[PDB]
């Protein structure tokens, strides 16, 4: 523990909404410091979105303005992506760091496969 | 449906060799990162080694770098721990896992959803 819940796939209308879920249970003593989710291209995870104490910000040009993140409760950071396009399909990775009062740093991340259903 | 079924155990003299392989059967894990880990009677769980999903990327418990190599063949869904160097601390069940982790938390055990039914491993200092 901690551990993400991240189904292994999800699917979303072409130009319609879709929701990745990603949450956890909160643990005492780890503070959320920083969510990033990440898109899979090739061997390489790519930031499309960050949350740290400035804020909200997305990484990636062609999320603009389609892409929120839950923050209302702790433990639920779940990925919201709108008007979908084809080239959305995509391995997306949610990841999430906690540090304790040790200054000590987790990182969990988990994997869902989004497909775009025309 | 799914199950992970290891192979290989047995009884090895101390700088000997073995493979193990966990055969994952009922779904494609070609998109899960797989593990290894080691248990002794009485003892805990501990990690030996990784593989994740992505790129070629593998993660080793500090007393078996340079000894175990961990493998994989997506085609047959199987995964491998090639055991080489083996000394008589290394004797215990190992176990394989699947989990859906990337490139974090391979050793937290609750990161991984479907496990193997773990293999029995034997080194001696003695022959055979």
């Amino acid at each position: 523990r901690p551990i993400l819940e991240v189904p292994e796939s999800v699917t979303g209308p072409w130009k319609g909404d879709v929701n990745l879920p990603c949450t956890y249970d909160p643990l005492q003593g780890y503070t959320q410091v920083l969510v990033k989710w990440l898109v899979q291209r090739g061997s390489d995870p790519v930031t499309i979105f960050l949350r740290d104490s400035s804020g909200d910000h997305i990484q990636q040009a062609k999320y603009q303005g389609r892409l929120h993140v839950s923050h209302k409760v702790p433990g639920d950071v779940s990925l919201q992506l709108s008007t979908l396009e084809m080239d959305d399909r995509s391995h997306y990775t949610c990841e999430v760091t906690w540090q304790t009062p040790d200054g000590n740093q987790v990182v969990r991340d988990k994997i869902t496969e989004l497909r775009v259903q025309k | 449906q799914v199950q992970l079924v290891e192979s290989g155990g047995g009884l090895v003299q101390a700088g000997g060799s073995l493979r193990l392989s966990c055969a994952a059967s009922g779904r494609t894990f070609s998109s899960y990162g797989m593990g290894w880990f080691r248990q002794a009677p009485g003892k805990e769980r501990e990690f030996v080694a990784a593989i994740g999903p992505f790129g070629y990327e593998t993660y080793y418990a500090d007393s078996v770098k340079g000894r175990f190599t961990i493998s994989r063949d997506n085609a047959k869904n199987t995964v491998y721990l090639q055991m080489n160097s083996l000394k008589p601390e290394d004797t215990a069940v190992y176990y394989c896992a699947a989990g859906r982790w990337n490139r974090y938390g391979f050793e937290d055990q609750d990161n991984f959803d479907y496990w193997g039914q773990g293999t029995q491993v034997t080194v001696s200092s003695a022959a055979a």
